[PDB]
């Protein structure tokens, strides 16, 4: 792809307040540089090529 | 329909009518002449304009919800996702269909029984002043002028003032 044989596997881990992350590797780890914030609410998300208006 | 008078025993409509939806014609010795009856028009309107207060406006909000398109086929899971879509689109068209069946059915019949309803109280109004001649009109037995003529539309007509000529007019031989 792009000229690029190897690949990389995305995954994802959410920690509870009061929990901890732990890593553990001995190689081919993507690190993370830090975490989003996770909320809750009204949004979503919409596949559509039409324009954005005023 | 129900009622039978609307697309019954009133042969048609008057498209001349423009400014109420019932209301009256006449004629007597000074002319005929048409007035609409404010209350009858205006009690059907209400009614619709409460399905309308009912149905327009009113839609409810939604956000994030399933995916309802897939450029992969994926089997079990998506069969699911698509199925569950389609029951509800088609429960939910269901309901419309029947609404508006339901509700058109509704309409007619209403405005029907106003028109009735006007009938039934100008009939009433008349006692024994007038007969019914059967295709929503009155032939009223005394002479009855513009102003005798409103009294009726303005629900004053007063039946004992012209009682005594309408009976000698109604059992004549
Ligand atoms: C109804 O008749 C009464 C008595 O004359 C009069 O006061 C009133 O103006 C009439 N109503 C209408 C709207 O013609």
């Amino acid at each position: 792809i792009r000229n690029i044989p190897s690949r990389i596997s995305i995954y994802w881990t959410i920690v509870k307040p009061g929990d901890i992350l732990l890593i553990n590797s001995t190689g081919n780890l993507i690190a993370p540089r830090g975490y989003f914030k996770i909320r809750s609410g009204k949004s979503s998300i919409m596949r559509s090529d039409a324009p954005i208006g005023k | 329909g129900i009622f039978g008078a609307i697309a019954g025993f009133i042969e048609n409509g008057w498209e001349g009518m423009v400014d109420g939806w019932y209301g009256f014609r006449h004629q007597n010795s000074e002319g005929r002449g048409q007035a609409a009856d404010l209350k009858s028009t205006q009690a059907a309107i209400d009614q619709i304009n409460g399905k309308l207060n009912r149905l327009i406006g009113k839609t409810n909000e939604k956000f994030h919800q399933i995916e309802k398109e897939f450029s992969e086929v994926e089997g079990r899971i998506q069969d699911l996702e698509k199925y569950v879509e389609d029951t509800k689109i088609d429960l939910w068209s269901y309901n419309a269909e029947l609404l508006v069946a339901l509700e058109n059915q509704h309409t007619i019949d209403l405005t029907d029984s106003e028109m009735n309803k006007l009938f039934e109280k100008t009939k009433k109004q008349l006692r024994e002043n007038a007969e019914d001649m059967g295709n929503g009109c009155f032939k009223i037995y005394h002479k009855c002028d513009n102003a005798c003529i409103g009294s009726i539309r303005n629900g004053t007509y007063d039946h004992d003032v012209y009682r005594d000529e309408a009976l000698n007019n109604r059992f004549q031989i």
